[PDB]
């Protein structure tokens, strides 16, 4: 891959 | 194994029959009330995620103790075992049933049993054997996408490809006169237009069938049961062999061996010895999870629709064209057999027992275990690669080392003092013991496929430091129990362990624990004579139990190196440091009832716990101002309460049929009590959800209520504030003050399951179901793909084109130039139903084997694995996840035709 | 196992009993016939060198194949097994017996053969235990040397240390005015002259006692053997620890497990599996064999008497100090303690079978087996060390993996035809496959004790590139033999067999062998009545065999990597390459005869054999205008010739009294014939020997004669002219036209052994005894300790003192300024006898365990290895060399108490 | 060790 998307949330649990 | 007043739940060798999947757990999903059973990756080495009774902390792990054949293993060694095996597995969910065992033991223990040779005078051998294939289960989410013309009309109307522009001088010049990257390339100047057509705005490119394929599954074993008149024996051999579903590559193959042995040497000793060995090959997608252009189901999505990555011939091409890149894009074939990978890993469990019985009365048993493992990976990156930003190649090895050792000595002494008054004495010592080490080292600049040692590459500036890493652990128990029994109906356990641990400092390490529970059986003593019942027992406990998994180095001020020059060397504080860190403390009451009617033919099993857990370990974040991160602590305290309950009968009717059914279910409630600082709540940043006291870990978010009709922009309803008319009010401005805890929960509440199974004569059929419900998932794809504001390369969802403009005004959707908030309207409600297997066997007719003494068994099988789900959650599957669902690997619906030819 | 025309030895468990060493050949020294074991080091971690029948080639290796329990091994992997586990062990010294085997099986094969439990009611349990010491056994090469001031004076006389200079001159301030080098440390500045007196002109400093100490050696081992109806197991575990003899450390410590199993399934089915493990851990002493200053039985011979490495309390201390240099040197435990090394090594062998009987005659057998070990080592260098170059510390770690797998699988079908012509076929195949690999890795620049894992040093000219070696082979074969019989007294044996190795090229790697033998039984059918006479049996047979240990890639063309800069990659030329090698065939006749009398009182052997060596793999000396070094070619051939013959007895008296004994003896004539250029004879450069067509590899020397009388000169026979007078000419200009072959033998021609053993009630003594004549060696530690040419800085012998002067003029010993030769004044005998083992046993009486069943044996040891030896060579060791004695490990003369109780 | 003393003759076999 390449050129990462972006406005992510992060995961805990 | 257990005591009688305890909480086992025993799972019977049918339930663990050919499952065509490594991960043996979720085998499990449904079929012991309180354990639930969650995988998140449908990868063929994925390990899944067990939860007894709720989970027990938030910053330790609350993962079960997993121990085959009395020394405790990991999840990764029990994948590398054959699941033939296996004769049972004993669940135990108390605080008195899980009081020998002590490392995690408040998160309950599940004992792996392995089978053991019967006393025939004529050995048993058994010949299985299987092959099946495995799909995507989930296709709707890509069925209310747009196609390839229409996305280029909706973006030529919303301005991304110019303030004036149409649909022809954009599809024409732009995207499509971009030959002129195809023609500086040797391999594949003379290919485009010709064999190779990278843009095609007349069809539309399945993408489906570009990065998810259909792949094979076999496994065979072949197995030697016997017993003389002491000895017993059973030797097994057998492979597995499972492909990827996805095609950028990660497979699961392994070769396996086991010889248990046991054997009465004389009539004073009996020796035994289990042991096995397995070679095995893992490798896995390290891109799920990632948000990458055209990788996984966000690619299967999101990628436009007039981009081919096919041939004229079908195909699957070398490489693909995006708009705007300055090299062709690798797909995932091309990126495989040119970034090979391979690992090699040698697991070896030896395993073994003596028993000394020297008067009437005590047994003293000692056991010794070692469980080494020595795994071996290489990667490389090819060199003479055309699509590449360098000729030159790299590679790399790795040598891992992992052994551990355990030792276990009890001594019991059992008697009785005048008829009816049995005591048991138990005490015993246990140790266990772990090293593990990583040793690297790669090279760089190679320029020949032949020429491709370590000691080859360049000497210069393309050189790199190895890599090197060291754990270990040890742990040391004295533990004591003493079981008192009254004739027939009263039974009474008592227990006090002690713990340490290396994890924790030298004036912590140490802690003290205690059980007492209790049985009694109703029926011996009060309603012997009854109609109808057959079997009543009650049964409580209390005991405290501890949990130290964390982490190896979490107790001291570390200083580690961190070089500025390259003449001396730099010295950099590491971690933070806590002195005064020891064991979590966790307390747990129960109360059963188990009943049984018809003299076998009902049975039901009533529970209910507490489980308060004190001292948590919680890995708390400390402010950015400390300059760390996070630092583990022990503060905070969180209780739980739960029902859980269960019932199988048998419901057949004439001498051929046999009917039967069983269900399961629990119920939880979790409840947060003290948390760290003073505080009474917090959010954790960017996951949406908050720790408040009184509330389990729900979640947190704004409201959204809908769109303006006058003006089409987004509304959030304002928390607390109420009109005048009784409506809420609502405003148009997004802040973090609107922002608040919602009645929903991270970990489910409702967990159960279900399975039927109808019998004739030799033809049978189980359907195992499974459900959870109260399980809600952010949908972080849908962020991607129903937004007007930003990310407009992409493909989108068919409903932005109903969009709010100036004369289509009655509508839902908003204004374009907006982004989207993690509100309410993300999250979904992933609750699902499952049809977990489907097998249908025919055992073959005893006539049909008459005179050959050869033969003497033969069965068949239809299986099928995850091929129904009901659910209304909108994202390629609802179990992959857990607070988030990224671009994820869906799970696999699986058909498996076998055949068991015993003789 | 093998034919019965054939020549097997089969050595029992009590000679592979306690044996106090974990290299197994050694305990066969003068046990077979024809056989020798010649081991040259006394080293825990060293190898034994076999060789049957004399060498069989002169490039190629003359070793033997090791297979134990049906697949073949190596001896390292041979010396991880516990040696109480072995049942027997069978050497196949023939043509006919070697013809199922064959990778070397040319140079015959070695069967070792395990343990497996006896099928009685009651399982027997054996515990062992020993514990002993380890010495240096000679000392006398340290009679006649000088001591500090008799050296100082000789030195001072012959001009060493000045022109004009006397003894105190030199003495005072030139080498013990050197407090100048110990005030430059701050460790040891305050300690010359208060406790640390490194020149010591008034002692004598021992050395041996700063070199050698005496090293502790343990075992203990517990055994469980037992069968029932069908199936049968031996389990066994224990361990081993030996330590080294010499300062510098070298030790070997193993912990073992076994579990041999076997079962019969059914009437039609009968499985099994023999599975071990080891971890073990080595090093080794690697600067024996080479002359630096103060290591080794060199340094304990020629360091000078005035240096003392001990402080004044007697114990040893960190450095000592030899005139001129520049820093103190390190003695050997201050420089163990400053280079840390430390391997661990993980052995699995794991070998299987399964036999199938479907009609009467046939037995089809299936075997598959794998060998896996993995090796991981690493060493230090420590940093801040006052004595070191560097203030700096480097680390670097390796890990290797050793991966053989085997399949064999035969199908014999055995009949009679009428009543007394039995028949039996065998037709099978072979496949043996090896994938070795090694991966390094290390680092260096660290500036702490603490922080030295290998990502934490330097990065810019201090990186280095990583180590990778990989090798892999093949084989695969097919064979088949006959066996008729007539009814008692003719057996005639006749096999094919066709091998095929990878090590040759794709045209060349097939070969095509067979045997022919026959036994005729002269006792049971025409002296079947007689007095005295009890058995007479004559065998002969004829076969060809084949050989192929050279190497893995042998035969190809290659071209390397050879780096000049740092930007580009370079080619080299690496190896010649040879299209045509292929197999190296040896064919072998062999007439034997094998008596017996006084029923079984006299047993007698008698052998003759010829073994001729064709198409000989000689690894040929190329010219050095080619380029090479040398490369493998099929040329040449070379002939033996021999006999071997053992007789055992029994000449006991009374009841009470067992009197044995047993002698063994062998001696070959080897022979060249064809060398390889069209060549009479080649001269091996600076070893001392000569290859010449109808010898052996004699010595190639030229004869010293004497001195000159009236001149001092040395003196040299000139070959082949005679005076007038008869006497032979001498001259005293030495050149290299002055050496001939002398007749004398690299190679032993003749060995053996004889044993004797006495007993009583209970107590009883055995005694072994080995011996080799005809051995000779060139002790080159003499040419350092004997010449006052150069060297002078060394300590010499004491006879360098009556040195011909003008004074002295009737003396044997030369002038001063003169180097001696290597010539036939270094040619020493190496022929001894040695007592190999002394062992004095007392089994308890019966008696003495009446009521107890707890135990019922008790045995007792005291062992004494290597206490005698007697023989005329003066160099510490004759067994430890071949062809020059260089700076050696001398063997070791050990100790051993043991208990045993089986019970 | 170190100063390694020469006049050595190699060994075959």
């Amino acid at each position: 891959g390449g050129a990462t998307t972006a406005t992510t949330t992060t995961s805990t649990s | 194994l257990s005591t009688v007043s305890g909480s086992v739940a025993k799972v019977s060798s049918e339930k663990l029959a050919e499952k065509p999947v490594a991960n043996i757990m979720d085998a499990l999903q449904g079929q012991v009330a309180g354990m639930q059973v969650m995988t998140t990756s449908g990868d063929p080495t994925a390990v899944a995620s067990v939860e007894i009774h709720g989970t027990g902390s938030l910053g330790a792990s609350s993962a079960p103790l997993y121990i085959v054949d009395g020394m405790q293993t990991s999840l990764d060694v029990v994948a590398t075992m054959n699941p033939n095996d296996f004769e049972s597995m004993s669940v135990l969910k108390d605080a008195s049933a899980t009081s020998i065992y002590g490392a995690r033991a408040a998160n309950g223990v599940v004992f792996i049993q392995t089978k053991k040779g019967k006393m025939s005078e004529r050995g048993r051998i058994t010949f299985n054997a299987s092959y099946g294939i495995s799909q995507i289960l989930n296709t709707k989410p890509l069925d209310n996408m747009m196609t390839g013309d229409e996305l280029l009309d909706f973006q030529v109307k919303a301005g991304f490809w110019g303030n004036n522009q149409t649909v022809q001088k954009v599809k024409d010049m732009i995207l499509a006169g971009a030959e002129d990257l195809y023609g500086n390339y040797d391999s594949l100047k003379d290919e485009y237009g010709k064999t190779l057509f990278p843009v095609d705005f007349n069809h539309d490119a399945d993408w489906l069938k570009a990065l998810f394929k259909t792949a094979p599954t076999s496994q065979g074993d072949i197995s030697f049961s016997g017993g003389s008149q002491g000895t017993s024996y059973y030797a097994s051999i057998g492979y597995f062999d499972q492909e990827g579903m996805a095609r950028e590559p990660a497979n699961f193959k392994r070769y396996s061996g086991r010889l248990n042995f046991e054997s009465r040497i004389n009539e004073w000793l009996k020796v035994g010895a289990n042991l096995s060995g397995a070679i095995a090959n893992r490798r896995s997608a390290d891109y799920f999870g990632k948000y990458y252009m055209g990788s996984g189901t966000f690619g299967v999505l999101t990628m436009p629709r007039y981009y081919n990555p096919f041939d004229v011939n079908g195909d699957l091409a070398d490489v693909y064209y995006m708009y705007g890149a300055t090299r062709p894009s690798m797909t995932e074939p091309y990126f495989a057999k040119m970034r090979p990978f391979s690992s090699e890993s040698h697991q070896a469990n030896v395993n073994g027992f003596a028993q000394i019985t020297p008067i009437k009365g005590l047994t003293l048993k000692a056991q010794a275990g070692v469980d080494i493992t020595n795994t071996r990976t290489s990667s490389k990156r090819m060199p003479n690669n055309p699509y590449d930003s360098t000729p030159l190649g790299e590679r790399r090895e790795r040598a891992y080392r992992d052994v551990s050792k355990s030792f276990t000595n009890t001594a019991e002494y059992k008697f009785s003092i005048d008829e009816k008054h049995d005591l048991t004495a138990l005490m015993g010592h246990e140790y266990i013991e772990y090293e593990g080490d990583v040793i690297g080292a790669s090279s760089k600049g190679f320029e020949s496929d032949k020429l491709m040692l370590l000691s080859q590459g360049k000497t210069g500036n393309s050189l790199s430091l190895p890599e090197h890493r060291v754990a270990e652990y040890a742990y040391l128990s004295f533990f004591s129990r003493f079981n008192y029994g009254f004739d027939k109906w009263m039974y009474i356990d008592f227990s006090v362990r002690n713990d340490q641990s290396s994890r924790f400092g030298s004036n912590n390490r140490s802690a003290w624990f205690y059980s007492v529970g209790g049985m009694f059986d109703i029926y011996n003593k009060f309603i012997q004579e009854s109609n109808w019942l057959s079997d009543l027992r009650l049964k409580m406990s209390y005991g405290t139990t501890g949990n130290s998994e964390i982490g190896n180095y979490n107790h001291q001020a570390l200083v580690t190196v961190n070089n500025y020059t390259e003449d001396a060397m730099g010295l950099s504080i590491s971690t933070a440091g806590n002195p005064d860190l020891s064991w979590e403390k966790q307390s747990q009451f129960n109360f059963g009832l188990a009943a049984g009617a018809f003299n076998n033919r009902l049975s039901a099993e009533v529970d209910f716990y507490v489980r308060t857990t004190n001292d948590m370990l919680i890995d708390v974040p400390m402010p950015y101002i400390s300059g760390f991160f996070s630092q583990y602590q022990n503060v905070g305290s969180m209780k739980n309460t739960g029902v859980d309950l269960s019932l199988k009968g048998t419901i057949y009717q004439n001498k051929d049929w046999n009917v039967y059914a069983s269900a399961n279910f629990n119920y939880n409630r979790q409840e947060i009590t003290k948390l760290f600082f003073g505080l009474n709540k917090y959010m954790l940043p960017n996951t949406g959800t908050i720790w408040e006291i009184g509330y389990p870990n729900s979640f947190y978010m704004a409201e959204y209520a809908g769109i303006d009709k006058k003006t089409g922009k987004q509304l959030w309803y304002v928390p607390g504030q109420v009109d005048a008319d009784g409506n809420k009010v609502t405003t148009s401005q997004y802040s973090a003050d609107l922002e608040t805890r919602i009645d929903k929960s991270v970990t489910p509440p409702i967990t159960g399951g279900f399975s039927l199974g109808a019998s004739w004569k030799g033809l049978s059929l189980d359907a195992d179901f499974a459900y959870i419900v109260g399980k809600w998932m952010i949908n972080n794809d849908r962020y991607f793909t129903e937004n007007g504001g930003g990310l407009m390369q992409l493909n989108k969802d068919k409903m932005l084109l109903n969009a709010w403009t100036e004369d289509n005004k009655e509508t839902d959707v908003p204004k374009l130039g907006q982004s989207p908030q993690f509100d309410t309207h993300l999250l979904e409600n992933a609750s699902f139903l499952r049809l977990k297997n489907l097998k249908l066997t025919y055992v073959l007719p005893n006539s049909l084997f008459a005179g050959q003494n050869v033969i003497g068994g033969a069965r068949v099988y239809l299986m099928a694995r995850n091929l129904l789900t009901v659910t209304k959650y909108k994202g390629f599957d609802p179990e992959a996840g857990g607070n988030v669902g990224k671009n994820q690997y869906p799970n696999s619906k699986q058909y498996v035709a076998g055949i068991q030819l015993s003789f």
